[PDB]
């Protein structure tokens, strides 16, 4: 596992270090989106800043599940339910939970 | 039986309450140099004890704003303690590491420090900025010895490669909600039984906040970051005088 | 503790039912002797063609037969034995001036549809899964051999394709590429059957993007991505103009190979590459034109 | 996507914003096949 | 023992007392997808009888002077009962297809329809009439669902390949001195083991008059053709939500 | 080893770090209709992975002043998913369920809610107050879907009936100081082997605040409530066209 | 030949898991000696109401108990014990002069949600299947005895009901009718489980049309055709006035009875039949109130 | 923080069917990683210059 740039959005060159991490704050109503990425690994977007990503730059097909872990970073005190949710193909990017 | 643990070397002993298990480099424990993997035709020196144990070298203030730091290692040790003699007076040295960093804070502080180690941490620089300029980097940044030194560019580890990579590579986060402190164990890497402690660095220590630090004003903001550093299967051969650089 | 329609419940059986065999057919069928058969109840000249089965009558009972012992073989209409012949399926310029390919060299888009002789045979089956043996003939426009020095570098579709004839990519450090000098016999090489799929597709009745399908896109209706190999590159190994005109020809002879599910042969005259699209003004018979059914 | 399954909740005294870092890598069952070149990246100047 | 025959799947019947046999499309029937031919790990739904069963989807009226149709099919089921439902909430679909034809006519009526099953049946267009312009058959045309669509050019099905060789495929006949109904029995057929019932249609169904309908005036004129088709060992997987294209 | 625990069905997985638990219903896993046991002489349809998951239905804000929520079953999973479908194509419906409501909250937060299943939950009005009309609950309020409503009089349960002792039915409690979730395995329960799932609703699920939330100012004050529930052994007969209600 | 999820596929297991059995309960828990227990690692006292199980703490871990033969019974806490008790559960007037039931005969539907005592007790389970013993006690208002015969006839629903004293379907060639004088003993007889389902449901949360649901049709909400058995009709047998006023009371007993779902017990007072509407002004506590928590 | 990789499978994380997978990992070693000829030196030797 390496780390998933899915905040690929800074480029204040000042601002790169925090693409490794995407925040998540006290929401005031009901299922709020969090963040959104393309599952494809060869793909130009987040998966490119993994080693993973890297690797399949180098082979012109894959097959195999994909695994990936968020850690949380917040304080010990901070509680909450996050749903991850993976959309297969033809799955247009979900307007809600 | 998993986040408590006690380390102990030679004549110290660490305590941990809230470790996160122990790494141990690319899953090999630090061995003694084989009769058939040697060359050095002279019997070597194995101070065990003297040597072998856990230096508390620096302690770095982890702020709301800190880039990271690095630690190139085989010389970190030198000039401090026994082990650091046997470094200047040989000139052959190995030896495999237990490395120990700790940071603490309370469960109202959050942040998330990665802890790697990169065999053959190559610094580069700038290039003068635009990149016409072949600039290389001083003594002074490739071999700070203890204090270690603060990366400019932690994106890209001051040598041009993304740190979002950099787990490929034995590491340990220090999640404050989660643990205190990481733990790994590097056996001796190199292409060779022995080598210059002076000269070569097998591998650097590397600690850069990925998760900011922060904290609501009114708790103690001093949050310290130790590096614990404890040789293992030390040898030496080929005495001489003893040599600083 | 079961509820039986489960215990039946036949849904889950990953063996194919059959009905038909597949027997040995080193030569044709022998002729067996036959007599007249004056006989009522039996009738093999009586067929039902809507069932939708070719006729089976045997020669034999629909006139007296000698005995004939055929020993010719059937060798050489099996799949490799028919395919396995090179043809040509593209063709590369590079001419000193012009507009189609200066700077010294060349993308082509490894698509074998563009060479009606060899493309006919393989519509002949929807799918195909083969090997081939692809050779490249290169020379000057008048078939002159010339002493230069190329380059085929083989692009799988990710890989980045040459920009100039001095391109980083050329530096071809994992992608295939083959140096050669025109004087040289012609470059030869193996190539697997590299796709996603099974078999290549010669038809794809179906969209690729899964959008909207409006009429601009209308383009992508037939293009199957399991057949997109990528590119063949090719120049001239230098920093400066060629000096000669080139041209290479492509030539590919499949082998190893396996077809499925045969479908009619191409009737009209071909107009694009992956596209079925025809005259429809000049939509000409399938075949020749009698005065009367009446006469010759 | 990710999305709020319930909220993010915080006592008086912590941040009322933390991050997620994201990880990822493949499964016991991945493979690749017929390797060709990088397009991610490629050089400008030519290496001194 | 030949000429009538009764099918019946999930919870529908068909009955037929002219019909001329079974065919079973390249001699194999449908089955379900093997373990060392599936890719998706994910385990599929056989929902069995709610989805395998007989849809009769559509009528034509033939006349004197028809063309012929066709319909594309894993399409022309879709949003059409719960099969259509779970082609659209699942990626991957699966299955094969027991066809049935049906048009009767009286015994002083006379005519002959080819019906067959062409897998990969690619449209084509006119392109523009002279052959140079590159026009491209539009969704309307290519996935028409239900209702199918009419044939401009049957002698070359719309796609530049003669009718008078399209019987190397699964087909059957339609004599109305001789019978009054086709079946076909097509088992799934692709180079993968499952494809989106979406943008992928794995065959079409022709009916084309090859021996034009014709009777003397005075019997009845409309003399309809209708389409009832069943899917057999349906299976689906990657679940989401629902799509319609 | 009991405050943890992961959920999965279909494809849905469900984590929790603070559950109590798992209570079954009556103490009996769900089932699928024995031969014995049902009517319906036609094979059943059973989508299995397809219809049995984890639909994270609705969320409620919890509120110092909340009076309670509740959900008729069988309905609120209709209109949404696979399940939706196969519940209005079929007149027949049996299945079993896994609700799993969470909540959670700070250690600095306080509160308690009563999670109940109550089978047969018949609403009943106020009677226009004074008792003398015979008014009756809309179907708005006695099948409400997701989204559920909110109780009016949870002192008696809109019905008649002391909330009190609501718990001789399968419940479980979230109480902030000790959980952030509830966990019930109803089995299918009814007089009857397969029933409507539109027109009839086996039971609700009640979720009520009986010890009130609260938390000094300055903490985060949107406390959410969500529900999530999945059909087990869903099983469906009686297939004609799509119905609504 | 299988697909292996299809073998497995534990889709079809017609038995319910159980996880806890029924044990012989004849009389209370017996106590058993206890001694004092100083120990750390072990709390019987602490429990968990969250996980939703009733605190399983023995008398004997709370204090040093005492060793105590209870043979006390439990049969009296069974449900035919419990249930099998007859009870008021409908009552029908035939008045000389009135509104209510003149012409000499009535129509009751038999419905026993009608008073109060004996629905509450039922009202404790959802599900209840059970025979039944229906005992008619017949007077006038006075509670005295009158030489009168009547008629009850049961008519299942479908049965014409009669629309007079001298209806012709008080032939009662197929419903089951009692002649009774007045002045003999109640009438009493014996009723099977008649139902389509399988135990009567006293609550049922749904409807029963299955069509749009709107305002004046929520009449119907809660409302159960597997209970409606019908109508009970009882007539003085004969042409003219009957002469006497009278009263019929009918008291049922549940007798081989099968209870299911136990729920909460009826808090407020009943308003009307099948339909558990309360006072919405009127909401009484459950019991009865104190000055403070501190104080009896 | 342990460091290690997740090793849920993905059977823990939903269910799933049988799959045989004979696809190759020869590809993927280093030999056939590495063994393609690669351009690494350049060298001039003009007439002028
Ligand atoms: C060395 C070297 C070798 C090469 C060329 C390798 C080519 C491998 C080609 C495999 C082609 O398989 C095809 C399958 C289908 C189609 C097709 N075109 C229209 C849709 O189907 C074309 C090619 O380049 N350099
Ligand atoms: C002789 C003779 C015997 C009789 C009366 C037979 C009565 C049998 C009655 C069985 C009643 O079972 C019931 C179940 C449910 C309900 C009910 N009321 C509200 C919804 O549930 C009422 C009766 O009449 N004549």
């Amino acid at each position: 596992e390496t780390i998933l740039e899915v905040n690929n959005v800074p480029t204040n060159a000042t601002s790169l270090m925090e693409r490794l991490r995407f925040p998540v704050s006290a929401q005031a109503g009901k299922g709020e989106l969090c963040a959104v990425f393309r599952a494809d690994p060869g793909r130009d977007g987040p998966w490119q800043s993994t080693m993973l990503g890297q690797l399949c730059g180098y082979y012109t097909q894959w097959s195999g599940s994909l695994e990936v872990t968020f850690m949380f970073t917040g304080s010990f005190m901070a509680t909450g339910k996050m749903l991850i949710a993976y959309t297969p193909p033809g799955g247009p990017l979900p307007k809600d939970r | 039986s998993d986040r408590v643990a006690q380390l102990t070397i030679g004549n110290s002993t660490i305590t941990t309450q809230e470790a996160a298990n122990i790494i141990v480099g690319y899953g090999e424990w630090p061995s003694y140099c084989s009769d058939d993997d040697a060359t050095a035709v002279d019997k070597p020196t194995r101070p065990d004890v003297s040597v072998n144990r856990f230096y508390t070298l620096d302690t770095k203030l982890w702020e709301k704003s800190s880039k990271g730091w690095y630690w190139k290692f085989p010389d970190v040790l030198t000039e401090t303690g026994v082990f650091g003699q046997n470094a200047q007076f040989h000139y052959l040295y190995r030896s495999g590491f237990c490395i120990h960093v700790q940071c603490n804070a309370s469960k109202f502080h959050q942040g998330a420090l990665l802890v790697a180690i990169l065999p053959e941490y190559v610094i580069g620089t700038v290039a003068g900025g635009t990149g016409t300029e072949d600039s290389h980097p001083p003594y002074k940044q490739t071999q700070p010895g203890a204090d270690g030194f603060e990366l400019q560019h932690p994106y890209v580890l001051d040598a041009g490669i993304p740190i979002s990579q950099l787990t490929v590579c034995p590491h340990q986060w220090i999640n404050l909600r989660t643990n205190n402190c990481a733990t790994i164990i590097v056996p001796y890497m190199n292409t060779l039984p022995f080598d210059s402690a002076l000269n070569h660095c097998n591998f650097g220590l590397l600690v850069v906040p990925i998760s900011p630090l922060d904290f609501d004003q009114g708790a103690t903001p001093v949050i310290p970051i130790t590096i614990t550093l404890a040789p293992m299967c030390s040898e030496f051969a080929g005495l001489r005088q003893a040599v600083t650089q | 503790d079961r509820v039986a329609d489960v215990i039946e419940s036949s849904i889950g059986d990953s063996v194919s039912r059959a009905l038909t065999q597949a027997l040995p057919a080193p030569t044709g069928q022998n002729t067996q002797v036959s007599s007249h058969r004056l006989d009522t109840g039996e009738v093999p000249a009586l067929q039902a063609a809507e069932i939708g089965a070719s006729s089976n009558t045997s020669d034999e009972s629909m006139i007296e037969t000698r005995c004939v012992l055929n020993s010719h073989s059937t060798a050489e209409t099996t799949l490799d034995s028919f395919f396995s012949r090179a043809g040509l399926v593209g063709e590369i310029d590079l001419p000193l001036e012009g507009t189609t390919n200066p700077n010294g060299y060349a993308n082509w888009d490894i698509d074998i549809t563009g060479y009606a002789q060899m493309r006919r045979k393989v519509e002949l089956f929807t799918y195909m899964r083969f090997d081939a043996e692809f050779t490249f003939v290169a020379c000057t426009p008048t078939g002159q051999v010339v002493p230069q020095l190329l380059q085929y570098m083989f692009v799988p579709p990710g890989a980045p394709k040459p920009e100039s004839r001095e391109s980083l990519a050329w530096q071809t450090a994992t992608n295939p590429s083959v140096f050669v000098k025109l004087t040289d016999p012609p470059a030869q090489v193996s190539v697997p059957f590299m796709s996603p799929a099974s078999a290549y597709q010669w038809f794809y009745d179906g969209y690729p993007t899964f959008g909207e399908h409006k009429q601009e896109k209308d383009l992508e209706y037939g293009a199957c991505p399991n057949n997109m190999m990528g590119t063949f590159s090719v120049r001239n190994v230098g920093s400066s103009k060629s000096k000669y005109p080139l041209v290479v020809r492509i030539y590919m002879r499949m082998k190893h190979v396996r077809a499925w599910i045969p479908r009619p042969m191409r009737n009209q005259n071909y107009l694009f590459k992956a596209n079925p699209n025809y005259a429809g003004n000049s939509i000409k018979p399938t075949g020749t034109s009698r005065t009367a059914i009446t006469t010759l | 996507s990710i999305w709020y399954q319930t909220n993010y909740v915080v006592p008086i005294g912590a941040p009322n914003t933390a991050y997620i870092i994201a990880l990822a890598a493949a499964q016991k069952n991945f493979t690749m096949k017929l390797c060709k070149d990088t397009s991610h990246i490629l050089q400008t100047a030519s290496i001194q």
